[PDB]
RNA sequence: GCAGGUUUCCACACCAAACAGCGUUGAAUGUGGGUCAACCGACCGUGAGCCAAGUGGUAAGUUCACCGAACAACCAAAGCUGCCU
RNA sequence: GGCAGCCAAGGCAGAGCAUCGUUGUGUAGAAAGGGCAUGGACAACAGCUGAUCGUGUUGGGAUUGAUCCCGGCUUGAGGCGUUGCCCA
RNA sequence: GGCAUAGGGGUGAAAGGCCAAUCGAGCCACCUAGUAGCUGGUUCCCUUCGAAGUUUCCCUCAGGAUAGCUGGGAUCCAAUGAUGCAA
RNA sequence: ACCAAGGAGUCUAAGGAGCUUGCCAGUCGGAUGGCUUCCAAAACCUUGAGGCGUGGUGAAGGCAACUAUCCUUCCAGAUGGGGCUAGUCUCUGCAUGGAACGACCGGACCCGAAGUCCAGUGGACAGGGUUUCGAGUGCUUGCAAGGUCCUUGGGACCCGAAAGGUGG
RNA sequence: CUCGAUCGGCUUUCGUUGGAAUCCAGCAAACCCUGUGGGCUAUGGAGCAGUUGGCUGUGUCUCGGUGCUUCCCAGUACCAAGAAGAGUCCUGGAAUGGACCCACGAAACAGGGAGACUGUCCCGUAUGGCUGAACCGUGUGCUGGGAUCACUGGGAUGUGGCUGGCUGUAUCCCCGAGUAGAGUGGCUUGGGACUGCAGUUUGAAGAGUGACGUGUAUCCGUCACAAGGUGGCAUACAGACCUGGGACCGAUAGUGCACAAGUAGAGUGAUCGAAGGAUGCAAAGAACUCCGCGAAGAGGGUUAAAAGUCCCUGAAGCCGCAACAGGAUCGGUGGUGUGCAGUGCUGUAU
RNA sequence: GUGACCUGGCGCACAUGGAAUGACCCACCGAACUUAAGCAUAUCACUCAGUGGAGGAACAGCAAGCAACCUCGAUUGCUGCAGUAAUGGCGAAUGAACGAGCAGGACCCACGGCUCUUCCUGAAAAUGGGCUU
RNA sequence: ACCUGUUGUGGUGGAUGUCUUGGCCCAGGUUCUGAGGAAGGACACAGCAGCCUUGCGAUACGUUCGGUGAUACGCAGAUCUUGUGAUCUGGACAAAGGAACAGCUUCGAACGCAACUGGCCAGCAAGGGGUCCCCCCGAGCUGCCUGUGCGCCAGUGUUG
């Protein structure tokens, strides 16, 4: 936004365009360049750059289930860092009659029941306002992530288990890689109900196990 | 210009298509699919809601041909049935069978006995599947109707009838095992192509054969 | 898309906080209510206001209590009916609290402030 | 928007006032077709 | 006294803020004052020139054309005067 | 690179462990060779912080090196860091 | 003092002079971040490999394309020492 | 001159050659469609035309890859089998490279058009020969996504003309 | 003035409803016959003849419901928004920090504020309430039952009208001209013996015409009916206003402008166009004393701290001062191996 | 007897128009830098600049259309056709459309995708008109 | 003393770190100006005010009314409290009632004609004031194109 020319050579200056005109500071200074003050950057950002990824179908679906697996294997649940003291199994399965869950207090109930509120207490305490910069835009806190639960439709469960700082919730109907192994890692307590368990396979499709090799 | 074997380059993009400060640019970028989807969604179910105890798509459209030689078989929805069509399915008045439901396109006729016999049975089955509502609530009531299919009335999704293209997708079915026919065991397919390409070409020449044989003939 | 008016974004709420009006900085400086009162009245919270009394619950002069005589809204400050301070010369001054620190020991019970705590003291 | 606007400021307040009006629910009018009658009826009634 | 300046005019306070290539001073700073018209001028027209109007040109606005009571046009521009009323 | 004489070690199969052998210049250029470092997203460290963050300054130690860690002082939070990965 | 002549245009007893310290085409904004085979700069470490100024064609001779030299990725094979004794 | 802060191979469409991953004669399908306070414009779903691939060749008219137990041939060659022997024989023959084809598909020649046949306007192929061509086939080497190094159009690694134009 | 219709982001708009008081008219207001208005709308129509259906104020006497108000009886509702500023203690200027046994909410752990790091301090959030607008409690409202009123469906039978389909006819139905096209010139297009457009000359048919991507002539076929017009939807939207967001920038960045920025300033003008954020928790903004003309300064204070209206921090470069170490020589900076002074660090046997 | 029309004018009354708007839109007008390693047709580009006019959208729009099919059936937008057919010192480069799949085919438009004029009818569509109420 | 150096300290300087009522970007909605005077430009207007204000217009940082309900504030000064009631807020802005709808200098499309003029002390004129006249002030009307209507006309245009 400046009628900014060069001045040329002849003159003891470096060939930079300049400011036109004359009477102010502005005057002279150096314009249209990312070496310059106030001139425009390197390459400017453009907003048809590819913001979005393509990934097929079957390799999404891959993903889900390698997800799965090792969520049921536990030596890497705790490898990523959950608390498996009061946890009795993995997978972790649950009656339905928590799909009916009204209150945060029975959903706590139903946690510590079951061996994951050490897990939500951990994400409650180290919940902390975001490092460098991230606090300004609208990001404001770094929460840890505690259980997921897997519910076989929508209920009230969701709302139940909604406040509880770590946990997320998910229906096997669609379930989320983001969910599922968060940041890339894998390894997540999954705390499934029963009919959500019963429905996994049918709605991933898998119809044997693979002979993998030791 | 490459120093290499890549293609000639063909890149198109010589015309200020970029957005830079001395140019506003060519490029459209749909970042709106997203939020689009939901409000067409949206805007569907309040179309559903405002025209509410009738199809939300709401004119029974015709299935026609799909045009050229390549998509011949497959068939799909046209715009409006012929009033020929209508005249077969019962329907004498365009205005009366818009006004209950039915598209009719003028522009199209029929040119075969197949399309006009499938769309008569499809108004057919419409005119039956359908529960007019009386005008005035609570004078004459007709047939079929049974007084509780106007306290029930209730908005399917999709028109009852099966996909568009389940129609060729049943005439491009093959039969069961047969015998041949002793006329598919003497016909050479390909000496027929061969000969019906001829016969095209050979017609100036079919009619200097004649020409000569009637010169000839004379002398 | 979030629907309108309920929109946690920081630089937005500070912009309120900020440049609220008298009228909802009376509202942004409410203070709490005392046992006696939140029982006595079933309200919990209520805009503070001239000529009650507070308990100031926080801050250097926490423990002290006395009647409000100015709500200073442009600071978001109240003035506490004995907590002063001297300047450099003689002069005692206000010092300005603010009055989520405080909660509230009376009320002045005016027409209005009565309509006020039967209307939110009447369960739904 | 670089001068008074003295009247262009008033008019884009009072589209400000409807747009966060229908911004909060769609338009519904008062007196429609089907409670004029009703409404009249009713005045009528209550004033005599 | 013109053009330009636009309060620099005057008085008081003030120079330990800074300016005046000093500083008990100033066109500085701060405060407060001051410019009176039938007779001096703009205003009245007219000159060179211009605008609208009238008409024309242009894809179209125009810093498009014409200013023609020496001098135009494609033009129904005398709206005023005397008596009766 | 556990089906090993035993301990110690190693124990991430392009890693690691043991022995032996060869070879070390380099402009332009290169490395599907290996790393240091900066802003931020997703995750982990139940990481640190008013018993004083970060910045900076001055000494010390580590490193072939990019650089890393610590003590002192300033300073006082309108906080910061380590690891994996992703977006620059 | 007033008014008139404006940029490829004005005006000039002509110097291509003069048209706001600007003139063999004023200035101002934009096209425009014009193009440049040309000049200058091109930001951390270590390890390893490592050139060419020659061929042909080019309005070609300060440049290119093309072989050559230079790096990397490989594929099919080949080749690849080492038990102190005693048990 | 000095110090500080800024400062230059970037994104995009198409493409090339490696590498990774998934599926396979298929693959992908986020144009769109079904769902469900914010998160969510996400995730999930196969309604999906179609893109690329499965066939090439001819300017075109057009035509379209032989082989009935299996199997194109040859040279080198990875494995493996059966005998045998520290001499050492047979069978298998992948990949790759080269050659060939009495093979075949399409085009171009030459001698012919004999011979068989019929959805019969006299039309359809057919035979034998060639210093013949193809970006051909000979048990389909495909699709999609990501990543690296690059190419071309774009400001195009950053800065840099004297100029040209439009309007004032 | 009534009467009707229409409108509500509203306060109207229209009407051959009728009436009164009046004025023009006088073969009869004024436009208009150089045509206002009706019928049809080419997969059809009009006329005529006949049939089969439906919409409508219906005159008239039947029956039920919904409700505008009012009255009774009975029940319900009238809007906000949870949870320790817990008993204490410690650090701190200030607890949201730390310690002790016990506490609680969550449909609310989105946010923001507050003397520091909060789910339980404040606003809010989730949820709820409204959206007949009334968001109100000696006043109402809603529902249900009952009653009066207000209003509209089902049957009489003259209508006033209409109007769809079907059959038959002997009757017939006229479609946009300086237009389309062509010669030529020029622009345009992928459109190529010319896609479209425009000037000019020329200029049809309508007993047909246009298009069918090679100019022409001859036959045939398919589709459509130009030279008049309306016409919502899916569509675009860098401004400006109302919103929700963000892997964006973080004061040399992001808009030229985070601020009294299109401002100060420059140019006769067209135009050009900056620099510029942060005291503190709270002004508590530095009382009083000495000295001086005074500013300062020396004390003495506020405060957790001067953080001192230049105010978060305060780098490098450069400079003053004190201490110490040296000082002719590119005999240099730097490197090397010792040394000598000063100065740390690590380890350290009996 | 001093008119009736036609065609022009002046004044008055009641009204539209005018001007503005860093996005989108409609009609015109209209470059050059650039690329072609020069340059002139070509390219940038039927773009920038310039003129005029808007609306919440505008424009287009129920065929003198597509196609050659087993036809379709307003226009618009997207996917794709397709970097294809074709144009081009056949150089640099440029470059569609239909088929087909969708959104739309509710709504503040409609004679529910048409209608004016032609054509048929026809005593202007019938108890004068106006100002107040 | 001067120079060079190293520390400590003090200045000059404003880098760093942290933040932000700001920008930029994407999505959604609207587009709502004007001859009844717009957008812009002037001159005014505050007890102490210069600037700024999408403050305002001689009713001049504001008037009526509604919502709220005790402030506002840099000083002072009288109004204001179970209330015609401080302040803030709402397009002069809600009332469902055709109830209610104030005012708005001046240039500007800019409108009587001009204008570098507050000129012509314009024409007409309701009214108000000083004394039938006369004098001063003076609301309001007078712009063009186009449309319709009304009034007056023009024509060796056609006719009677």
């Amino acid at each position: 936004k400046h009628s900014a020319e060069s001045w040329g050579t002849g003159r003891a200056v470096a060939r930079i365009p300049r400011i036109s005109g004359g009477g102010t500071h502005r005057s002279g200074q150096g314009a249209f360049g990312n070496m310059c003050r106030g001139g425009r950057m390197f390459a400017p950002t453009k907003v048809f750059r590819k913001w979005h990824a393509k990934v097929p179908r079957k390799v999404r679906r891959l993903a889900v289930r390698a997800a799965l697996a090792a969520s049921a294997i536990p030596a890497l649940v705790m490898a990523r860092g959950h608390n498996l003291e009061d946890v009795p199994e993995i997978p972790l399965v649950v009656p339905n009659s928590v799909e009916a869950l009204e209150k945060t207090k029975d959903a706590v109930k139903l946690l510590k029941d079951i061996g994951a509120y050490h897990d939500v207490e951990k994400v409650a305490a180290t919940k902390k306002v975001r490092v460098g910069k991230g606090k300004r835009r609208n990001r404001r806190y770094c929460v840890r992530k505690g259980p997921l639960v897997v519910l076989s439709k929508r209920c009230e469960a969701q709302r139940a288990f909604r406040n509880l700082p770590g946990v997320d919730i998910n229906f096997v109907s669609a379930l989320n890689l983001l969910r599922l192994a968060p940041g890339g890692h894998i390894g997540r307590l999954i705390v499934f109900t029963e009919d959500a368990f019963n429905q996994l396979d049918k709605v991933l499709k898998v119809d044997t196990i693979e002979g993998l090799p030791d | 210009v490459k120093k290499g074997n890549a293609p000639v380059p063909n890149a198109h993009f010589h015309k200020h298509w970029n957005p830079t400060g001395s140019q506003k640019g060519h490029v459209r970028c749909f970042f709106k699919q997203g939020p689009q989807k939901k409000i067409r969604r949206a805007r569907r179910q309040k179309k559903a809601a405002a025209v509410f105890p009738r199809p939300v798509k709401g004119p029974l459209r015709p299935i026609v041909h799909c045009k050229s030689q390549r998509f011949n078989m497959k068939t799909r929805l046209g715009r409006g049935f012929t009033t020929l069509e209508l005249k077969t399915a019962g329907l004498t008045d365009r205005r009366y069978a818009r006004t209950i439901g039915i598209s009719v396109d003028r522009r199209r006729r029929n040119h075969c006995e197949e399309s006009l016999a499938l769309n008569a049975e499809r108004i057919k089955t419409y005119l039956s599947k359908l529960v007019l509502f009386p005008l005035k609530a609570g004078k004459k009531l007709p047939e079929g109707v049974t007084e509780e299919d106007i306290k029930n009335p209730v908005q399917s999704k999709q028109d009852g009838f099966p996909k568009a293209s389940s129609y060729g997708k049943n005439a491009l079915k093959p039969e069961a095992p047969r015998k041949l026919t002793d006329q598919e065991k003497k016909r050479l397919t390909f000496q027929f192509l061969r000969k019906v390409q001829r016969d095209t070409k050979m017609v100036g020449k079919r009619i200097k054969r004649k020409a000569k044989k009637e010169a000839k003939a004379a002398k | 898309v979030n629907k309108v008016g309920k929109s946690g974004d920081r630089r937005k709420a500070r912009k309120s906080y900020f440049t609220a009006p008298s009228h909802v900085r009376r509202v942004i400086m409410s203070a709490r209510l005392s046992k006696d009162l939140r029982q006595k009245y079933k309200v919990k919270s209520l805009p503070i206001r001239k000529e009650d009394e507070v308990k100031v619950k926080r801050g250097s002069h926490k423990g002290r209590d006395g009647k409000v005589i100015a709500c200073y809204r442009l600071k978001y400050a109240v003035h506490i009916d004995k907590i002063t301070r001297e300047k450099a010369n003689g002069q005692t001054v206000q010092i300005g609290i603010h009055p989520s620190n405080v909660e509230i020991t009376k009320l002045k019970l005016d027409k209005d402030r009565k309509k006020l705590l039967e209307t939110k003291g009447r369960r739904k | 928007g670089t001068g008074r606007m003295r009247h262009m400021k008033n008019v884009l307040k009072k589209a400000a006032v409807r747009q966060r009006q229908d911004q909060v629910a769609p338009h519904q009018k008062r007196k429609t077709a089907e409670n004029r009658k009703k409404f009249a009826l009713s005045r009528k009634t209550k004033l005599a």
